[PDB]
């Protein structure tokens, strides 16, 4: 069983954060591959949030990327870290 | 999918389309499943060279999306250049400067995020079963 | 083919003594039983487990060949 | 002009650290400059947080003049194991892994 | 465990040896030595919590500034930039601080620190979540600003 | 009986492969303003 | 090992390592033949065929006389254009092996595929 | 389950590991045994093989060799090698 | 003849695969295919399945190896050279170049004596 | 009787159950399965669900092995006569 992911830090709206978690649960079950999970989140977000979007899923990684204010959300699932930012 | 009969009644063997070199099975862990997942079936196809390139033909569906991205960026740049030109008197700001000017500390925030990783360690463990000894026993009615 | 190696003679000689003792047959080969024959004649060790222990630790063993001689060569070194 | 051999070399003068390129959609001159800085940066702080190394690398590429392709702000993500797909400016993405470090480095600009 | 399994007595051919008198003294001495390590560890663990609370306390003060003027507008953006880096970094440093508190509590018989320390840790986590929400609200307000 | 390979097997034949030429531009615009590449480490 | 002797009777195989031995040999040969990375002219296309002929002789030299070797060399100019080549060959599973080496320069990409089939 | 003999060593006839790497690993293991016996100071020979793999192959190799053992593990494509020399079976999977 | 490699038979097998994936052949055909990164990966695997299956249906006792390369709408110089080491009487190697609107592909078939 | 074992797990960091689970799982799995190959698969599967993937465990009555493991994720213990080694890498 997979429990709802816990976000260490984020800059998202209350309505917006729920959508990211909802998309994340569907994406993890649909694709076994780590790259495939990242690819699905970016395409779904493109219709809702426009042309510019980026999704990265790494079990262990550390980096800083410039992102538009209120469009950056980082949530970590059990034993996996997913980072998505806009522009 | 054909079988070749070896001469003089040898054990039968047949050829197969599947490439032998490709891994017998590929397994990818699924977080939703929460357990290791193994797929016996594999693509079994070998490509010597794979090339992905940014080449688009005229009036492509992808090309239209690219044009929209350029127009949206241009519109923001045009609005920023016009507003600065309108707000100031005889503004001489260059378009490149306005693009740099459009980015702001409040406008764009950069945060560096890393994932904690346990340090890799190398350890050697040796196991050796309990010592065994030979025993000889002779039993007689008198004993 | 030696190369300037003194080494002890008291032990080096002992091995040859017990060796030719059972190997007197002049068969040119050595079995796993012959190796124990010596210790079985004089009664060095209580059970074959002792000789088999050290010998086995050496590396491996088989039925019979000639390398078995190692038993004696090492036997002298287990006297302690 | 140089120790042992006079006038050095055009090839001898520049040495590149061992690296593996998963994908190289960038100018060769730009990629070579980034790899030398990344190798030196990792060497300066071995067994250190990846985020700290990434911040220094992002500052170095941005600081150097004539290394800016424009559009999105330069952003580099470094992780030992990570899977991702990011939209990037044409010819602005460099991906490489240092053989000694054994950590993949990703540098690109997204608009 | 050695003290736990040490024989309570030894014997030879004609003499008995009582081993319990030395063991009682050793157990108290071993506990005191372990106590010093726990007390030393507690000082190191407590400093990280105070620094983390002060760091979170510092970010809240930066957010609190009204920033009515143009000069103040940049300062809120600088705190937001600091919040991003600190937000990613704090999660990485949160794991070690949490492990140290759990390990120190298990190895120390005396209360840590007790209810005050538990309340402080809970308050720090709540404050960080509140600060992230406050930062998002501040950003929307600042775009209008 | 069973298979053997005494018969000579020494002949090699090579056939060339080519694509007919056309204008290089071919009504296409080189690259894109933004390029998307997926890399797995 | 009667079964091992029996295994030799159904197929001798002569399964000398071919996965990287051919790949190491082709990779070393390709770098010397390629020479300057920049050259990609129309006159060079005729020269590309000459490189392929030299490559087949080297494969026979590297412990492959018993096997039959099929080698295809593709020379192309990369300007960001994307092309993927996949080769599938039906052979007695575990009785045949192939070595593929891909070398990419800044403006020129050369891919060599070698196929070995046991025959008698 | 069908064991095969190659280069004087019994290993799975279908080789999980690459043909190039597998041959090198088997030769290195045979050379190591020729020098250090499995029976005495067996722990040292296994450690030497693990370090050797890192020098000529991708890092984090896992090496387990015992006279009798049963194991199931997850490994990278073409990174699993299992072979039997005399009465000892050596299994190594690269992670 | 019945069990002898024929150049004409090999060409028809490749033609069936190209027609099966996207060819309705000349007149009474309305197909416009544009090379895509996602589509190209599927096409190489699908084309290989059809060529091997097509060759196999009328196939004799010959070892068959097939290599497929897809050109990215030309606009570059690419030359393919095929070298085969096989008895000339026993086997022949044929390379076919196909022009298919936007995407250009080359199919090479290798024949090995069995 | 498992006289000597190597324990490398976190204590009082809320990951204390991993050491307890390994001892409990090994005893239950070994008795019911009664197979060396089966014990490794069952122990790995239970640990994978609870603490995520990339866990490798090998069970052998007598064996010698050298491996690299993530710090505080490797525990070595003896369940009755049998010896079970489980660690997490990657």
């Amino acid at each position: 069983m997979n429990h709802e992911p816990e976000v260490k830090a984020t800059d998202m709206e209350e309505d917006m954060i729920k959508r990211v978690k909802e998309i994340a649960i569907n994406a993890v079950k649909e694709y076994k591959q780590e790259k495939q999970i990242a690819h699905y989140i970016k395409y779904e977000f493109d219709k809702i949030d426009g042309y510019g979007w980026n999704c990265i899923v790494g079990r262990n990684f550390g980096s800083h990327i410039i992102h538009q204010t209120k469009k950056y959300i980082f949530f970590k699932i059990n034993e996996l870290c997913l980072l998505l930012w806009k522009a | 999918l054909t079988a070749q009969e070896l001469n003089e009644d040898m054990p039968s063997k047949m050829l197969e389309p599947k490439n032998p070199q490709a891994p017998k099975n590929i397994t990818v862990y699924d977080y939703y499943t929460r357990k290791f997942k193994t797929d016996e079936l594999v693509d079994q196809m070998i490509v010597h060279f794979s090339m992905d390139g940014d080449y688009i033909w005229k009036e492509s569906n992808e090309y239209k999306t690219q044009e929209e991205i350029r127009d949206t960026k241009k519109a923001l740049i045009k609005e920023a250049m016009r507003k600065q030109e309108s707000e100031e008197p005889g503004a001489n700001h260059d378009e490149e400067a306005i693009k740099q000017t459009l980015r702001n500390k409040f406008n764009y925030n950069t945060r560096e995020c890393q994932t904690i990783n346990p340090s890799i360690r190398e350890r050697g463990v040796s196991t050796e079963p309990p010592p065994s000894d030979t025993i000889c026993g002779n039993i007689t009615q008198w004993e | 083919m030696a190369s300037e190696v003194m080494n002890l003679s008291e032990e080096d000689i002992q091995f040859c003594q017990k060796a030719f003792s059972d190997y007197d047959e002049d068969g040119l080969g050595a079995i796993k039983v012959s190796d124990l024959k010596l210790a079985l004649e004089n009664i060095g060790c209580s059970l074959s487990e002792n000789d088999l222990f050290k010998m086995i630790s050496e590396v491996d063993e088989k039925n019979t060949g000639l390398i078995k001689f190692s038993d004696f060569l090492n036997i002298y070194y287990k006297q302690k | 002009m140089s120790d042992s051999d006079s006038d050095e070399g055009r090839v001898v003068e520049e040495p590149l650290p061992p690296h593996i390129i998963r994908f190289n959609d960038m100018a060769q001159h730009l990629l070579k400059k980034v790899i030398r800085q990344a190798d030196v940066l990792i060497k300066e702080n071995p067994q250190g947080l990846e985020k700290d190394i990434a911040l220094n690398l992002v500052k170095f590429v941005k600081s150097q003049p004539e290394f800016k392709i424009g559009d999105g702000e330069w952003q580099c993500i470094i992780g030992k194991n990570f899977g991702c797909s990011l939209t990037f400016d044409a010819n602005v993405l460099a991906f490489f892994d240092l053989l000694p470090s054994r950590k993949s480095i990703l540098l690109f600009k997204s608009g | 465990e050695e003290i736990e399994k040490i024989v309570p007595t030894y014997k030879i051919g004609a003499m008995e040896l009582m081993t319990h008198n030395i063991c009682t003294s050793l157990s108290t001495w071993a506990k005191e030595w372990k106590l010093q390590y726990s007390q030393d560890l507690h000082k190191r663990a407590r400093q990280l919590l105070d620094s983390l609370t002060e760091q979170t306390k510092m970010l809240s003060t930066k957010l609190s500034k009204p920033v009515k003027d143009i000069d103040s507008l940049g300062y809120v953006m600088e705190t937001l930039e600091q919040i991003r880096k600190e937000q990613a970094e704090i999660d990485m440093k949160f794991n070690p601080v949490q492990e140290m508190y759990s390990l120190l509590d298990n190895y120390l018989p005396g209360g840590i620190t007790d209810k005050d320390e538990m309340d402080a840790r809970s308050l720090l986590r709540r404050n960080w979540d509140i600060l992230i929400q406050q930062a998002e609200i501040k950003g929307k307000e600042y775009q209008h600003k | 009986k069973e298979f053997n390979n005494p018969i000579n097997f020494q002949d090699t034949e090579t056939r060339y492969g080519g694509i007919q030429n056309q204008v290089v531009n071919i009504n296409q615009y080189v690259q894109r303003n933004p390029n998307f590449i997926d890399l797995d480490n | 090992r009667k079964r091992e002797a029996s295994l030799i009777t159904l197929n001798y195989i002569k399964n000398r390592f071919y996965p990287s031995k051919i790949q190491k040999i082709i990779k070393e040969l390709f770098e010397d033949r390629l020479k300057g990375v920049e050259y990609d002219p129309n006159n060079a296309n005729q020269l590309s065929e000459r490189l392929v002929l030299e490559l087949r002789e080297k494969i026979k030299r590297g412990k492959v006389p018993r096997y039959k070797i099929g080698v295809q060399v593709v020379f192309g100019e990369i300007k960001g254009q994307g092309l993927r080549i996949a080769s599938k060959c039906l052979w007695d599973v575990q009785n045949d092996n192939y070595a593929s080496y891909t070398y990419t320069s800044e403006k020129v990409y050369c891919t060599g595929i070698v196929f070995g089939c046991y025959f008698e | 389950q069908q064991y095969k003999t190659f280069m004087g060593a019994r290993v799975l006839w279908p080789p999980e590991c690459a043909d190039d790497i597998l041959e090198g690993a088997i030769r290195e293991t045979q050379d190591a045994l020729k020098k250090f016996e499995i029976a005495r100071e067996g722990q040292k020979i296994a450690e030497h093989l693990k370090k050797y793999m890192d020098d000529h192959f991708d890092p984090y190799w896992h090496v387990f060799f015992g006279k009798n053992f049963g194991c199931q593990a997850v490994h990278n494509k073409n990174r699993f090698i299992y072979f039997y020399i005399e009465k000892t079976a050596f299994l190594m999977y690269q992670t | 003849t019945d069990k002898e490699y024929i150049s004409e038979e090999v060409q028809k097998a490749i033609d069936d695969s190209v027609k099966q994936v996207f060819g309705i052949k000349d007149d009474s055909s309305q197909v416009t295919i544009t090379y895509n990164k996602d589509k190209v990966n599927l096409w190489t695997q699908q084309i290989i399945d059809y060529t091997i299956r097509g060759l196999n249906k009328l196939g004799k006792h010959f070892k068959y190896c097939v290599t497929a390369i897809l050109q990215q709408t030309n606009h570059a110089g690419i030359s393919v050279q095929i070298t085969a080491y096989q008895d000339t009487n026993t086997d022949g190697s044929l390379i076919q170049c196909y022009e298919i609107n936007d995407i250009y592909a080359i199919v090479s078939v290798f024949a090995m004596a069995v | 009787h498992a006289n000597e074992q190597i324990i490398d797990m976190p204590e009082n960091s809320e990951m204390k159950s991993m050491k307890n689970d390994a001892f409990s799982q090994a005893k239950f799995a070994v008795e019911n399965y009664k197979f060396e190959n089966k014990i490794s698969s069952h122990i790995k599967k239970f640990f994978d669900e609870k603490y995520g993937p990339n866990w490798h465990c090998v069970v052998g009555k007598h064996f010698n092995a050298y491996v690299s493991y993530d710090s505080k994720n490797f525990i070595f213990f003896y369940e009755g006569q049998l010896a079970i080694l489980l660690y997490r890498k990657g």
